[PDB]
RNA sequence: GUUUCCGUAGUGUAGUGGUUAUCACGUUCGCCUAACACGCGAAAGGUCCCCGGUUCGAAACCGGGCGGAAACACCA
RNA sequence: GUCUACGGCCAUACCACCCUGAACGCGCCCGAUCUCGUCUGAUCUCGGAAGCUAAGCAGGGUCGGGCCUGGUUAGUACUUGGAUGGGAGACCGCCUGGGAAUACCGGGUGCUGUAGGCUU
RNA sequence: ACAGAAACCUCCCGUGGAGCAGAAGGGCAAAAGCUCGCUUGAUCUUGAUUUUCAGUACGAAUACAGACCGUGAAAGCGGGG
RNA sequence: UUUAUCCGGUAAAGCGAAUGAUUAGAGGUCUUGGGGCCGAAACGAUCUCAACCUAUUCUCAAACUUUAAAUGGGUAAGAAG
């Protein structure tokens, strides 16, 4: 035996930690820090624009607290992009790019401002920023929310941030973290955020893999096989998507109405029915030993 | 030589016999205390004020001229 | 003689209730203060940047500066007779919206709109409060009873 | 060896225990509040026959020593060495304080009067409020004079003025002793030695699938 | 018929300890280096004990964890000097295994008369799928009530695998 | 009662700043001696008073105590 | 019905164990071409998609611990004022008001905020 | 393994029993506990307030504002601890 | 003085809620021990006492507190709305 641990005592004094701890999803303190807006302000917003890779699919939506609950404005998501002409591996940095790129429009649609700060088009991998116009609606902006991602150079958050930045938001960004900087000398290539941006790290790996040997292609990427993609091609899908969400952003839903509605979770057991399976029981166990 | 070391004791009756005067508060309180960006900025609120006077007065007499309408249209 | 330090005697006032100690709730520091709003101090350990003291532990007072995460607060504080209409800047966390105003205004909203109305009647309408009146007289009833009999009951010694 | 019980009779002050605040504590005198066939079961042993105070007052360890012993000894004659449990409900316990006894030599020529007032620790004490028991004792049912006399002279050892009761419980349980052979029988109570076990319908039912097995 | 409660292992640790620092240390690193291929991790005293000759913060051992395939094949070739066969209270309380070794030549090294002969402790951690619930940052979690490799699950491991007899008796 | 001071090998006594412990004496073993002394070579011996704390660590630095010592206890 | 993303209040939410997962996601998973990170691709990053609900999670279960209410204890303990009340004294009695806490009994077991799915 | 109440490793439990230069006292957890990188917000400058209060000083603190900067993808955070 | 509304940590209580003391029994080779006694010795039998802890119970805390009063302290009860 030992002591046991888990006393009487140990839940009598255990205090919770505090819901989304638990589940483990959200700093806050930092949620503290990015999202309490200054008292000389009162009821100004602080939007922050909420990027997190789940693992199939890109979650990009901007973001506004109160105190009922954060409010969001717009939200765009990965699995919306096969209408924008990209059938798959969108879950990979540079479909965060288009998919970041489709909120900043999205959002740029309402307050009428898809005829203004459009930021980058022909897109560099360079600093966009964007400069607010004189005489005009003063441009967007957001302090961008990483949540959980140890945010090292190359993480695919911080670079949806980039398609939202290209696409026209003025989010505070450094470039220190885009894919291409270089950590033994401070700068970047700019063209390795080319390649980061279109997926020809996807192309090379579709090229170095494929050469040496079969079926590990088909096996690593069966899908990029399948749908009639190739690599060359790759770099002209992207383009054609940054070009066609930026043409159409919207959103239309998909109108929803039918379900016969069954419940086929399971439901709580009444008060009576807990009851009396005491009482079920012991009348199950004394009957049976009131014998043998 | 020993003596009292305080005590509280009529007192009650003293900084009491006179009263205890709940601050005379006016309206119209001093701005010193508040933060210089405020007041930097609300002198500029407040010396730009006379220009859109004319705005000001014409608009004035709009909705006078049309709440004595409205007063008259009652009547 | 005793210790001025400004956190004497704080030991198990600023100390958090239960199983509260920790994240503060974020709303707390994400409800709009402005000036005239009256406010309650109520100081906190967690967070100790921008504390109140103890002199005014559980006082209100109107609010008069809004700073990026404190509000200066006019509160009145006695003092051997003079009270003293006084200033301090406190964070944000150590505060709250008092409810002591809203009874009226939710008072004052009801007489406007009960003004307002019964003005097209003419008829007079009791605006004011009134302290709890004596009961009136009301009758009782038993119906096929008897009320039921209560001696008092004998002592013995428990232990 | 100590002032008369007079002079600290009487709670004046509050309770010191012995802490860190305050060491140099001299053991306290009692050392056993129970004795007797402590090894008894509740079923064989029916007659919690009490002693409880009257009075606010402070009772010296001393006494309880004494106040224990010439129950043990007139119980026994009695009963016998078996026949009985007695506990005592006192263990003293804030600590009780004497200035240093002014001490001085001969006519002397200083004590400095008052300074340093504050004494040292002489002994200890129990707080007692009325009402309150001291002492308890259990016997057979039979052997009620048996109980009533020792507690009576108990009394003597001890200041104030206290009265002797006897329970309506089983012996030392808090359970009112109209109803044990029932609440027994039917395993509302389980025996535990002295005590007992009062076994609510609450738990798993696991734990009741072992009695009425 | 279980889907995927392929129980499997997750690591293999090799520590080397030598209550001594620089060398009789140092060169026991290169064991580690030779036998697995990759650069051990030298460890330090947790605290100054007297007795021993060890002081706080001072080097003391050195260490490796080896996985995936090598790990298997350090498993193997390893048992092998315990002739496939290990005791009953080493099958442990969480489904973790431990059998130590007595001198490093055993597991076809070469010997040079300077770099003499530490054995070392083997000690590996069963897992299976979905273990790494807990070690991840973004959703953690608990394993289970089962999922969790019990004691005799990981004897019967063992004994279905590497065919070990696990002779009782302490 | 209050203010000082010590305690370390069998004994008298050194010692350090926080890594380590001595001297002399005593004693055990040889030698020399006819035999003791003396002389010469080898040797073993304490929780550094009892404690709790700090600290990598305490014999040594705090706090408490226990034993042995010293020094005051002046106007009447 | 339910889930995901972000959430509010922070256990009616925790914990312990038992039962079931249709679709989408949410997950588990597979690997290291690049970015990036390690002693170890064990964690992070990234590129994926060959499997399965093994677990989380979700959904349910326990005369389950806990937490949250009700009752009871109890008009008890304690107390504002009150008296030329008692009592050698400790203390105790009453009058006028206020009025707790445990053991012991009950019931409950997270509510919803915006954005978006699925059950068309 | 040698390894013993203590070296070294690995799994599990671990609301806080550690830890947070110190008296306590309050405060603290994918922190304010521990490890490393980068550094000088311990920098220059007006004012307002709190605390000791006479509501005088000093000391210590709190809020703002102006410079110039570190850090961080950034929000902020930072004018000694 | 009411009615709203905050503030409050004292009396009491509890200590089968944390800390701190502390009695007692049931229970436990938990551990482990140190003695026995029966055993070469054997968690072998039986004792015993240490310590721990599983349900319990006695009694307490000014430098404790889950609870937690009475008495008390702020505001507010509008034309400056
Ligand atoms: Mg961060
Ligand atoms: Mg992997
Ligand atoms: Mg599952
Ligand atoms: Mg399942
Ligand atoms: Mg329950
Ligand atoms: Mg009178
Ligand atoms: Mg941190
Ligand atoms: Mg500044
Ligand atoms: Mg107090």
């Amino acid at each position: 035996f030992v002591k046991v641990v888990k006393n009487k005592a140990y839940f009598k004094r255990y205090q919770v930690k505090f819901r989304r701890r638990r589940e483990g999803k959200t700093d806050y303190y930092a949620r503290k820090r990015l999202v309490i807006q200054d008292k000389n302000k009162y009821n100004t917003p602080k939007y922050r624009m909420i990027v997190r890779v789940t693992n199939r699919d890109i979650i990009c939506q901007i973001a506004y607290a109160r105190i009922e609950g954060d409010m969001i404005v717009c939200a765009a998501y990965a699995h919306e992009l096969p209408k924008y002409g990209v059938k798959v591996g969108l879950t990979n940095y540079a479909a965060a790019y288009c998919t970041g790129l489709l909120l900043a429009r999205r959002l740029l649609n309402r307050f009428g401002m898809d005829k203004i700060y459009e930021g980058q088009v022909e897109v560099t991998g360079d600093e966009y920023n964007v400069e607010s116009i004189d005489g005009q609606p003063g441009a967007f902006t957001c302090y961008l929310d990483a949540g959980l991602a140890r945010t090292t150079t190359g993480n695919k958050v911080f670079g949806a941030l980039k398609g939202a930045v290209d696409g026209g938001l003025s989010i505070p960004h450094s470039t220190k973290r885009f894919p291409g900087y270089d950590s033994e000398s401070k700068e970047f290539n700019a063209e390795v955020h080319r390649k980061h941006i279109l997926g020809q790290n996807v192309a090379d790996y579709m090229r170095y893999l494929i050469e040496e040997d079969e079926d590990a292609y088909k096996k690593q990427f069966s899908q990029y096989i399948k749908n009639n993609v190739t690599p060359d091609m790759m770099e002209e899908m992207y383009k054609k998507a940054h070009a066609a969400i930026r043409e159409n952003p919207v959103y239309e839903k998909k109108p929803k109405k039918e379900v016969k509605k069954k419940r086929w979770n399971r439901p709580k057991m009444s008060l009576a029915q807990k009851k009396d399976r005491v009482a079920q029981k012991k009348a199950s166990f004394l009957r049976a030993q009131e014998r043998a | 030589a020993k003596s009292k070391n305080h005590t509280t004791h009529n007192q009650s009756r003293k900084w009491h016999r006179n009263g205890i005067k709940k601050p005379r508060s006016q309206r119209y309180e001093s701005l010193k205390g508040v933060d210089p960006k405020f007041l930097r900025n609300m002198r500029f609120a407040k010396k730009h004020n006379k220009k859109g006077l004319k705005k000001m007065q014409a608009n004035n007499a709009k909705a006078m001229s049309a709440r004595a309408e409205a007063i008259k249209a009652l009547v | 003689t005793n210790t001025k330090g400004k956190r004497r005697g704080t030991r198990y006032m600023f100390s958090r209730p239960f199983r509260k100690h920790g994240v503060v709730p974020l709303a707390t520091y994400m409800r709009i203060y402005k000036k005239g709003d009256i406010v309650d101090i109520k100081g906190m350990g967690t967070v100790q940047k921008g504390m109140p003291h103890k002199c005014y532990h559980g006082k209100t007072g109107r609010v008069y500066n809004v700073t990026q995460h404190a509000v200066g607060i006019v509160v009145n504080k006695q003092v051997k007779g003079k009270i003293l209409a006084k200033r301090i800047n406190v964070r944000i966390e150590h505060i709250k919206h008092s409810k002591s105003r809203d009874s009226f205004l939710k008072r004052v909203k009801e007489n406007d709109q009960k003004k307002k109305e019964a003005k097209e009647k003419g008829t007079w309408v009791q605006l004011k409060r009134q302290p709890a009146p004596p009961r009136e007289a009301h009758f009782v009833r038993t119906n096929g009873k008897e009320p039921e009999l209560l001696e008092p009951i004998p002592y013995e010694f428990m232990a | 060896g100590r002032r008369p019980a007079r002079c600290y009779r009487y709670c004046k002050n509050k309770p010191y225990p012995k802490s860190r605040f305050c060491r140099g504590v001299p053991d306290a005198k009692i050392r056993i509040f129970d004795l007797g066939r402590k090894k008894a079961k509740v079923d064989e042993f029916p007659l919690g026959g009490h002693m409880v105070s009257d009075e606010y007052e402070q009772l010296s360890s001393e006494a309880l020593e004494a106040a224990r012993i010439c129950a043990n000894k007139y119980m026994v004659k009695s009963c016998g060495r078996d026949g009985f449990h007695m506990r005592v409900r006192l263990h003293p316990f804030h600590v009780i304080r004497i200035n240093k006894m002014l001490s001085c030599a001969g006519a002397d020529r200083l004590q400095t009067g008052m300074r340093g007032a504050f004494g040292k620790p002489q002994g200890t004490v129990a707080r007692v409020h009325i009402g309150q028991v001291i002492m308890s004792i259990r016997t057979k049912l039979q052997n009620e004079e048996h109980v009533i006399e020792a507690l009576r002279r108990a009394k003597f050892k001890f200041p104030g003025r206290q009265k002797i009761h006897i329970s309506k419980k089983w012996g030392f349980t808090k359970f009112n002793a109209d109803e044990f052979e029932n609440m027994v029988a039917k395993k509302c109570l389980i025996p535990d030695g002295c005590g007992v076990k009062y076994v609510p319908n609450h738990g798993p039912l696991d734990k009741w699938r072992v009695l009425h097995s | 018929e279980n889907p995927m409660r392929e129980l499997r292992i997750r690591k293999l640790c090799l520590n080397i300890c030598v209550g001594e620092s620089g060398d009789r240390l140092t060169r026991a690193a290169k064991v580690l280096e030779q036998l697995t291929g990759q650069t051990p991790v030298f460890s330090k005293a947790r605290y100054t004990v007297r007795s021993f000759g060890i002081r706080r913060n001072e080097k003391i051992a050195v260490h490796c964890t080896v996985r995936g395939a090598k790990a298997e094949e350090i498993l193997e070739k390893g048992l092998k000097v315990r002739e496939y066969e290990l005791r009953k209270n080493n099958f442990s309380d969480t489904g973790n295994f431990g059998f130590g070794i007595q001198e490093h030549i055993d597991l076809g090294i070469k010997y040079d008369p300077s770099i003499g002969i530490y054995g070392l402790d083997f000690y590996v951690v069963l897992g299976r799928p979905g273990f790494s619930i807990a070690d991840k940052k973004r959703r953690t979690g608990c394993i289970g009530a089962k999922h969790r490799i019990s004691k005799e699950e990981a004897m019967r491991w063992f004994q279905q695998k590497h065919d070990g007899i696990i002779l009782p008796g302490n």
